[PDB]
């Protein structure tokens, strides 16, 4: 049951139409009979996770089935994490299985798809499994609305089909050029993906350190960058500017993608300043964070709650960086 | 502009004429620091400053409302009947490179009392392009050979961002090339043009180093000097006749519209002497030989296509201009 054909089989069932409950039925008896808090043993935390998240569920705090999910939201974070929580804490695959099966019934779908995700990726338990393609198990988020739209149609006249994707923009927009960057459906499996296994939220005490992370922050995304502006230059662009707070973004977007559920993306004006967004920052909260990182550098050091110094002028002092940006 | 031709300065005033003041004090526009006028300020130098291109492109489009006031020709316009253009080729390719070019700096200078001249000349680099024919075969099926205006223009394909160019898209971007009247005899006939001949375009003018031998020349020794060999300095240069082009070779659309040479020079001399550049600097000392509106048939609205594509007078094809850097 642990073999890595059972655990794949499991994995691809679980992640199955899930914008729908399950079709599976042994996944359905599990949902229905299993009690995450029935063996404390089956957890190396002693069972403590699973009582957390499943307070929250039994006090009908979680996020509802069918709703956007977006993983820089706090306390969506907060409940996936929760569920990975409960999974990284499995010792045997059935466990780890149960709980999935148990709680993709439960808890908002985008919030189990990045659990679910983060769980067999830190996990010894998922060595070996070979998670599906996001934009296949949730197309919608890799796939522009005409598409999506030409979809439905197939589905409410029954008729199977395949359609063809042609970038957003039109060839007035300069930025079309480089559209098969950034649209790249592999080329965003491969960010989401690294931030599936270097997560700003990781904590060594989920069970292991991850070397040099804040490190290979910088790095992948100054290659990211950097390979986009080649692209740029392979297309008669000059480089991209860079943002500044104080400055307009010249450069709109209109994504023409739309949530499963939660609407159409929302499109961003050309030549646009920055505004205050209630709930998340000022603008100026921007200018001054940057201004205190800029300040650690220029010092050669960070300075700790206590008011300490911390070395930045060593090796390791990037790697503190990429901590603290 | 405005001219002395204007009914009605006190109200029109000048539009162009001050423009040109407005732009070339910018840099000084209350005369605080004693600049002299700038370089719109004089028709020697006015076109090399960028902005002489964006106010000219203004003032264009002021008079590009008027011409598209009136309505589209109609096939019954455009065609001279009996008049058939079969086709159009170029003999030679269509190649252009940048070559040097001297001239005296003499006069610039101090000349002391007694103190002898010494050679002083610039070096530049200037755009040019090679000789070529233009091959245009006509059917005159009228009965009689009839006398024919041949108007040639290049007009763009596609756009800096590759978007196709619809006719009425193309018309305002043409650049002219050439205006020529020949008799076309009855029957089957390859008209031949050379790129030398364009009554668009005049030769580098000869240096003042030469006109002073050939004046001297002449006058020493009883020898009547005639020049009537040299061209007026009104024209694009004949070294102009193309634009660059890309390394790569880029496609223009040569479009031909042969017209009714009766009617165009009609209350003048058709197949008489217009010296070498009457299309856009008319003829010395005489009527402008072409009652056709400038720019003819391209200066209206074209809305549909099918209009030109129906008129057998009325050819384009495609040509390749090639960059020799
Ligand atoms: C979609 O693309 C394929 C291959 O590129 C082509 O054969 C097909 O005609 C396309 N369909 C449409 C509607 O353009
Ligand atoms: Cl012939
Ligand atoms: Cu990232
Ligand atoms: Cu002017
Ligand atoms: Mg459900
Ligand atoms: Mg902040
Ligand atoms: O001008
Ligand atoms: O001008």
């Amino acid at each position: 049951a642990s073999s890595t054909a059972h655990k794949q089989q499991d994995i691809n069932h679980l992640l199955d139409k899930i914008y729908e409950d399950t079709k599976y039925p042994d996944l359905q008896e599990i949902a229905k009979n299993f009690n995450p808090l029935g063996d404390t043993s089956m957890y190396n935390d002693q069972g403590a996770a699973a009582e957390v998240l499943m307070k929250e569920l039994n006090d009908h705090r979680l996020l509802e089935q069918h709703h956007w999910y977006s993983l820089f939201n706090a306390r969506q974070r907060e409940e996936a994490l929760m569920l990975f929580a409960v999974l990284n804490q499995c010792k045997v695959w059935y466990c780890f299985r149960n709980n999935a099966a148990y709680f993709r019934e439960q808890m908002n779908e985008g919030e189990f798809v990045y659990a679910l995700y983060v769980g067999v990726i830190h996990s010894k338990l998922g060595d070996g499994i070979v998670l599906p393609p996001l934009y296949e198990i949730t197309p919608h988020m890799f796939t522009n609305s005409e598409v999506i739209d030409k979809a439905y149609s197939a589905k409410m006249t029954q008729k199977a089909g395949t359609f063809n994707v042609s970038f957003t923009g039109t060839k007035k927009n300069k930025e079309q050029r480089v559209a098969y960057f950034g649209e790249d459906i592999g080329m965003n499996i491969h960010h989401v993906t690294w931030h599936m296994d270097f997560p700003f939220w990781w904590q060594d005490s989920y069970g292991n350190h991850l070397d040099r992370k804040g490190e290979l922050f910088f790095w992948v995304h100054h290659q990211l960058t950097a390979r986009f502006d080649f692209e740029r230059l392979s297309n008669w662009l000059d480089p991209v500017d860079e943002l500044h707070w104080d400055r307009i973004i010249r450069e709109g977007f209109a994504p023409l993608t739309s949530y499963k559920y939660g609407g159409e993306f929302p499109v961003r004006p050309d030549n646009i300043h920055f505004e205050d967004v209630d709930g998340v920052a000022h603008v100026h909260d921007m200018e001054i964070t940057e201004n205190r990182i800029y300040e650690a550098i220029d010092h050669g050091y960070i300075t700790a709650t206590d008011g300490h110094t911390i070395d930045i002028r060593q090796p390791k002092g990037i790697e503190l960086l990429g901590d603290i940006i | 502009e405005s001219s002395m031709y204007s009914p009605n300065a006190q109200y029109y005033g000048s539009l162009h004429n001050t423009a040109h003041v407005m732009l070339g004090r910018q840099g000084d526009p209350h005369g605080k620091f004693n600049l002299p006028p700038g370089v719109m300020e004089h028709f020697e130098t006015a076109t090399r400053d960028p902005s002489f291109f964006r106010l000219h492109k203004y003032m264009d489009n002021i008079f590009k409302k008027h011409t598209d006031s009136f309505p589209p020709y109609t096939h019954d316009d455009l065609e001279f009947a009996g008049m058939a253009v079969d086709g159009v080729a170029i003999d030679g390719e269509l190649i252009t490179f940048f070559d040097e070019f001297q001239y005296s700096l003499i006069n610039a200078v101090d000349s002391g009392e007694s103190i002898e001249d010494v050679e002083i000349n610039a070096r530049v680099h200037r755009l040019n392009h090679k000789e070529f024919t233009y091959k245009i075969t006509v059917s005159n099926s009228i009965g009689s050979d009839h006398l024919a205006t041949f108007r040639i223009f290049l007009c763009p394909i596609e756009d800096n961002n590759g978007i196709t160019l619809t006719l009425d898209k193309e018309r305002w971007l043409c650049i002219e090339l050439d205006k020529f009247f020949q008799k076309v005899p009855s029957g089957t006939h390859t008209i031949h043009r050379s790129s030398k001949d364009s009554s668009v375009t005049v030769p580098d003018m000869p240096s003042f180093h030469s006109l002073k031998e050939q004046a001297d020349n002449a006058v020493n020794g009883g020898s009547d000097l005639d020049l009537s060999a040299y061209e007026r300095s009104c024209g694009i240069p004949e070294r102009m006749l193309l634009p660059k082009s890309k390394p790569e070779g880029m496609e223009f659309n040569l479009f031909v519209a042969v017209t009714d040479g009766d009617k165009d020079t009609e209350g003048h001399n058709g197949d008489h002497d217009h010296g070498g550049t009457h299309a856009q600097c008319g003829v010395h000392g005489e009527a402008y030989p072409d009652n056709r509106p400038l720019g003819y048939p391209l200066e209206r609205r074209i809305p549909d296509e099918r209009v030109f594509d129906g008129v057998p007078n009325i050819k384009h094809v495609v040509v390749k201009i090639v960059h020799h850097p």
